[PDB]
RNA sequence: AAACUGGGAGACUUGAGUGCAGAAGAGGAGAGUGGAAUUCCAUGUGUAGCGGUGAAAUGCGUAGAUAUAUGGAGGAACACCAGUGGCGAAGGCGGCUCUCUGGUCUGUAACUGACGCUGAGGCUCGAAAGCGUGGGGAGCAAACAGGAUUAGAUACCCUGGUAGUCCACGCCGUAAACGAUGAGUGCUAAGUGUUGGAGGGUUUCCGCCCUUCAGUGCUGCAGCAAACGCAUUAAGCACUCCGCCUGGGGAGUACGACCGCAAGGUUGAAACUCAAAGGAAUUGACGGGGGCCCGUCAGCUCGUGUCGUGAGAUGUUGGGUUAAGUCCCGCAACGAGCG
């Protein structure tokens, strides 16, 4: 379990690269805890702001069943 | 307290009171009633007589009077 | 904020004595050096060495222990305090612990022990009891 | 100095290819008339959406890059004009650093 | 260390206490005893024990009391200096007295003081007056008494240099 | 609240020698600029009780430094408080 | 006389502030905006129930309910993230974007040169409920109505339902407003988590080892405590300044005074009456407390030790086994008596 944002030395998150974001949300769209993904305390805050930003701009589903 | 608090406002003790307070009396003749004159006894006239029953758990009829 | 450096010195000595280890360091001062010499002359301290670099300090004290690691100073007390000062007259000089302990007094001719003061017949401010 | 923003809006899908240029140039102008130095303006991609916004499930994304002093009344003008249009669906203004 | 119990010792009762323990049905009762022990020469110990009758209790207590003993220095029928002994809510002050003045001391402390051969001393209890804690505080205060020789030895001095 | 160019702009005229960021003249002048700007912000946002705390603490700091300057040199004190426009 | 405290002329940089370079954050005020759900409305399909309880009933329904599908309207709260995590002097602060703004932490060593600490009287802020003026009003809900239950039920349970809960501006000024622990400063063993930084090494070290600041938790020593316990975030050792206490009732009452539209708040007695009222722990008995077992039960005590300031404890608790305090193993206990 290694912080994948520390795997690369990635500085900015940009809420647009929905390819990176899509691995922190479950198979239903809900945000996964800091445990099940092994990220840090502040990268988690940035990631959460990122995907909340994404959902509003219609890049990402709020709920996904239909 | 700090000794500065004590100097701002000193210590005050409690005031004691008798349990025979009707024995420091004064006349009711010319003006009014004076409190300096601690007595060992006082006299009076009995305005009634009779008996009364004590507290718990005694039992009797104890003689008494009322006196002016 | 610090308001009594003499009391701070005394409590360093007592705190490091009760835990029974063999060194101690304080920021220096003309009065603390005086009472460190008085503590050395009577037999409570083993030594005192004077380093000094760029601020006041420092003063290093070397405590002293018995033959079975028992303590030669048993307590230590500050008498005159900033907030209630204690002045003593030549016939009021105290005798701490029936002579088995010392008092420390500041007079017009030095900071001296309580024997040296009732031999000269003067008095002054009372710093401390160490018994 | 200044502050950098990134404006990102979503055009209507079913418009032609001249009203689109008209809209882009229109908003570039009305950014610049209030002292907002625009420094990039592009199209991005045609995507479908994760939910329908008004009745639309596709839209064209456009991003701009702009600096300005933090007090200029420019970047609020974009908001005030964008929420009353008919071809734009959403916008997000965001400080960039 | 152990002052070993091999002397001529005159004991003394200081207290007894009817003490119960409620069980199924009614009540049990024992007797607790507090005893002092010494030889009126400077060796004093205290000890307590309980049994079902008073003689058995006082016996077990003297048994216990002899296992402990303290040295109690003095300089001519008078304690060397002034001490304050504290043990759990019992505070006892003791002063050196004048030749032939006696012991002015309360109930529990005077037993302790008389069975160590103390002759002239003044006391006062600034605390609680439960016999056990008074006795324990008094013995706690004797243990602070310092001989004049030992002080001169610990420091680098001689006697007649600090007295 | 003042920018970092206003600040140096006004500490380059109440300095005494060069390299003079201390010197209670500098500190009370910069604090005066701050208190003015914060008074503006309070007039606009008068139910921001959490910024008024900082306003009051700045005022306390300035009054303390003024007391110090006075108790040690009255000439510098008078000249300042004339130059800066206070002492109502 | 001249050590200390006070006064006068100087000098210094460690306390305190400033500059320079960086870091984190549901700190505050204003203005917009998003999706999930509840309610009502409109329309299609659709047949007799739905709802509710320990059981029922009141209620809604054949003027077509509930369900189910699509569209609108309005209000309030922000799932996952989310954590003995973060921020704030406290009260408190959780969707997102922008504008205005307060404080903290870390490194450095330009600068000033004791500028510091505490703070009666005074001012500022202060959960919920409540009051005034004008808006808003979906869900919930004092008062109130109807149904039940009971000996009775002006309650608990069910169906409804008004103020209020929401916004702007004024007032009120109290809570178990709590860590029942005032603020500043120095000193005194160790072990282990987590939040934000700074240095050195190995160096993809950016994931590891060591050191070091500031927060936040757990365990534990000296010392302290009446025991409970506390313990570098002290309830330890010490100095400075403020607030407050002196048996229980009467009583936060009466009287006067200030404050408030009101409700009320702050200040604050005595006459008389009792010999107790309390804190913490101990052995029993009980519980409409819990767990293990079984179908003539298997329990009740003492001596010498050790533990506890003390009443007291241990043994007689724990694992296994047994019909069994019947046996074994372990254990400050080792043995004994009636069962």
């Amino acid at each position: 379990k290694v912080d994948y944002i520390a795997a690369n030395h990635i500085e900015y998150i940009d809420y647009k690269d929905t390819e990176l974001l899509k691995r922190f949300i479950s198979e239903r769209g809900k945000i996964l805890p800091r445990r099940v993904t092994g990220t840090g305390a502040k990268n988690q805050r940035k990631l959460t702001i990122a995907i909340k930003r994404a959902r509003i701009m219609g890049l990402l589903p709020f709920v996904s069943d239909e | 307290p700090t000794i500065n608090q004590l100097v701002r406002k000193p210590r005050k003790s409690k005031v004691e009171k008798s349990d025979s307070p009707a024995l420091n009396k004064g006349y009711n003749s010319f003006k009014k009633t004076q409190t300096n004159v601690n007595s060992p006894q006082k006299r009076g006239v009995c305005t009634r007589v009779g008996t009364m029953t004590p507290k718990k758990p005694n039992s009797a009829l104890r003689k008494y009077a009322r006196v002016r | 904020v610090m308001t009594d450096p003499i009391a701070d010195f005394l409590t360093r000595i007592r705190n490091a004595n009760m835990v029974k280890h063999e060194t101690l360091e304080v920021p220096a001062s003309k009065i603390k050096r005086d009472i460190a010499e008085i503590l050395k002359r009577e037999g409570f301290i083993r030594d005192v060495e004077y380093i000094e670099d760029d601020k006041q300090g420092v003063i290093r004290v070397f405590l002293k222990y018995g033959k079975n690691e028992e303590r030669v100073i048993t307590n230590l007390k500050r008498i005159s305090k900033p907030g209630l000062r204690a002045y003593v007259k030549a016939d009021e000089v105290p005798k701490v612990l029936n002579g088995l302990g010392i008092a420390i007094i500041s007079t017009s001719e030095g900071v001296i022990t309580d024997k040296e003061a009732r031999a000269k017949n003067i008095g002054g401010e009372v710093i401390a009891y160490v018994w | 100095q200044d502050t950098k923003y990134e404006i990102m809006y979503i055009i209507r899908p079913n418009i032609d290819e001249e009203a689109k240029t008209a809209l882009v140039e229109r908003f570039d102008t009305i950014l610049k008339d209030n002292g907002a130095e625009v420094i990039e303006s592009k199209d991005w991609e045609k995507r479908r959406l994760a939910y329908e916004m008004n009745g639309f499930r596709e839209g064209i994304y456009h991003i701009v890059n702009v600096t300005s002093p933090s007090t200029a009344g420019a970047i609020n003008e974009f908001d005030r004009l964008a929420k009353i249009n008919d071809d734009i669906i959403r916008h997000m203004i965001v400080k960039v650093e | 260390y152990i002052d070993p119990k091999h002397l001529e010792l005159e004991d003394r009762v200081v207290a007894i206490n009817r003490v119960t323990k409620v069980v199924k049905g009614g009540r049990r009762l024992r007797f607790a005893a507090l005893v002092v022990v010494g030889d009126k020469n400077g060796h004093v110990g205290f000890g307590t024990g309980k049994a079902q009758e008073v003689p058995e209790a006082i016996r077990k207590a003297i048994e216990d009391a002899k296992k402990n003993l303290v040295e109690v220095p003095m300089v001519g029928s008078t304690i060397p200096h002034e001490v304050i002994g504290v043990f759990g809510g019992g505070r006892i002050l003791m002063k050196p007295a004048v030749e032939g003045s006696g012991v002015a001391a309360g109930g529990p402390v005077r037993a302790v003081l008389e069975l160590a051969g103390v002759a002239d001393i003044t006391s006062k209890s600034l605390g609680s007056n439960t016999p056990i804690n008074v006795v324990r505080a008094t013995v706690e205060g004797l243990k602070q008494l310092k001989r004049a020789e030992e002080v001169a030895a610990l420091r680098g001095k001689s006697v007649e240099e600090i007295i | 609240a003042i920018s970092q160019e206003r600040k140096n702009e006004i500490i380059k005229e109440y300095a005494r020698h060069e390299g003079d960021t201390g010197s209670p003249e500098v500190q009370i002048a910069v604090l005066t600029e701050d208190i003015n700007q914060l008074n503006e912000h309070a007039r606009t946002h008068k139910k921001d009780h959490h910024s008024y705390r900082g306003l009051m603490k700045k005022i306390g700091h300035r009054r303390n430094l003024l007391a110090y300057l006075r108790k040690t040199d009255i000439q510098r004190y008078r000249e300042l408080i004339q130059r800066l426009g206070l002492r109502r």
